[PDB]
């Protein structure tokens, strides 16, 4: 069969850059088409018959290639822009996997809380301890747990949102998942960011043994 | 003006069987060949199934193998997609798509219907308050939230003060844990403001039938 490949996965630039993305064929086809989709919502018709523009798609953008290769090419970009485009021909069962295109911006430190376990959940069974990295920039952030001095690295689950459509920062959760019991036997509890801003960390903590 | 709804999607036991109707509005519907499009967990889009105008041209995607089979009502302008022996590799939002021309670009989808294989059961979440604690804060500023836990399947809705503190909120994308859902949402207000004005997170799961209001109280140290 034939298959489809793009490149590259992610891109981010600044409003106002040119943008190119490509999609390839490991066998010579024709008329490849362009999806955008953003979250949330259906994909898109973008761009058909390898480069005429759908309704509503701004002059800025453009299609080309032949053969095996083909490019959707993006100039003067802006922040309505952003999106994951995915290309698809009339003979492919899977579209290609989309490249994610995103906003650059000024970096930012995250402002970072920690919560401890409600009391509710204790009684429960379980203990969560739940730290928030909200409003920073770039997207990638190192989180480390300590309890009571050492390292802890099992039982932490992160998830990041989306870019932020009206910022573009990103936020993110990690969050500490204990038994209750094994909850009960440490004291100290430090979550701390580590981020291309500062070379020192962010650090929230707590003791349980008060309040 | 043209309109394409789907419906029909849902959780389904593995081996089991769904139909999924889309219905058509705004346009000849007989006159246009249409499409099922699936887009998996990891975001891939795959072609699942097409069908002429006149419903006497049908294709099907490479991993469906016959346990598929669309079908159309053009009186009804309504297009349907029965599928049977479901696989947990068949969970994927479902598309409803119409073609333009004969080089088969899709110009309309619909809003999409979400179809779950597994053996999990509906399940409602848990919610728990999120207050500083014995990690009180001090700026002017202060970050609440609230964590949702244990449900299934996707999606849940949290808003803060029933809508009414929009700004400063983050609610993360859902996580499996011990294979039910936990996500966490945060609010940020002037720390003026609480605990004189009050806080609540309001909790929607729609699956369960379940709605519940948790006020964010200082904890009694
Ligand atoms: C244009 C096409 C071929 C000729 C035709 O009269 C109508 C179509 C539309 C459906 C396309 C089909 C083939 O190309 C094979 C496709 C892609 C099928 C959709 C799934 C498909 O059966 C497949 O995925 C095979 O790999």
């Amino acid at each position: 069969d034939i298959e489809l490949t793009q490149s590259p996965a992610v891109m981010s630039a600044f409003p106002g850059e040119e943008v190119t993305m490509t999609c390839s064929a490991s066998s010579s086809i024709n008329y490849m088409h362009w999806y955008q989709q953003k979250p949330g919502t259906s994909p898109k018709r973008w761009i058909y018959d390898t480069s005429k523009l759908a309704s509503g798609v701004p002059a800025r953008f453009s299609g080309s290639g032949s053969g095996t290769s083909y490019s959707l090419t993006i100039s003067s970009m802006e922040a309505e822009d952003a999106a994951t485009y995915y290309c698809h021909q009339r003979s492919i069962f899977t579209f290609g996997s989309g490249t994610k295109l995103e906003i650059k911006r000024a970096d930012a430190a995250p402002t970072v809380s920690i919560f401890p376990p409600s009391s509710e959940q204790l009684t429960s069974g379980g203990a969560s301890v739940v730290c928030f990295l909200n409003n920073f920039y770039p997207k990638d952030i190192n989180v480390k747990w300590k309890i009571d001095g050492s390292e802890r690295q099992n039982g932490v689950l992160n998830s990041w949102t989306d870019q932020d459509s009206k910022d573009s920062t990103y936020s993110m959760s990690s969050t500490l998942t204990l038994t209750k019991d094994e909850y009960e036997r440490h004291n100290s509890y430090t979550c701390e960011a580590t981020h291309k801003t500062s070379t020192s960390p962010i650090v929230k903590s707590f003791n349980r043994n008060e309040c | 003006e043209v309109q394409l709804v789907e419906s029909g999607g849902g959780l389904v036991k593995p081996g089991g069987s769904l139909k999924l109707s889309c219905a058509a509005s705004g346009f000849a519907f007989g006159n246009y060949d249409m499409s099922w499009v699936r887009q998996t967990p990891e975001k891939r889009l795959e072609w699942v199934a097409f069908i002429g105008s006149g419903g006497g041209r049908i294709y099907y995607g490479d991993t469906m193998k016959g346990r598929f089979t669309i079908s159309r009502d053009n009186a009804k302008n309504t297009l349907y997609l029965q599928m049977s022996s479901l696989k947990s590799e068949d969970t994927a939002m479902y598309y409803c798509t119409r073609h333009y021309n004969y080089y088969y670009s899709m110009d309309y989808w619909g809003q999409g219907t979400s179809v779950i294989v597994s053996s999990a059961k509906t399940t409602p979440p848990s919610v728990y308050p999120l207050a500083p604690g014995s990690a009180a804060q001090t700026n002017s500023m202060v970050t609440l939230g609230c964590l949702v836990k244990g449900y299934f399947p996707e999606p849940v809705t949290v808003t803060w003060n029933s809508g009414s503190l929009s700004s400063g909120v983050h609610t993360f994308p859902a996580v499996l844990q011990s294979d039910l859902y936990t996500l966490s949402s945060s609010v940020t207000v002037p720390s003026s403001t609480w605990p004189s004005e009050t806080v609540t997170c309001n909790v929607a799961h729609p699956a369960s039938s379940t709605k519940v209001d948790k006020k964010i109280v200082p904890r009694d140290c």
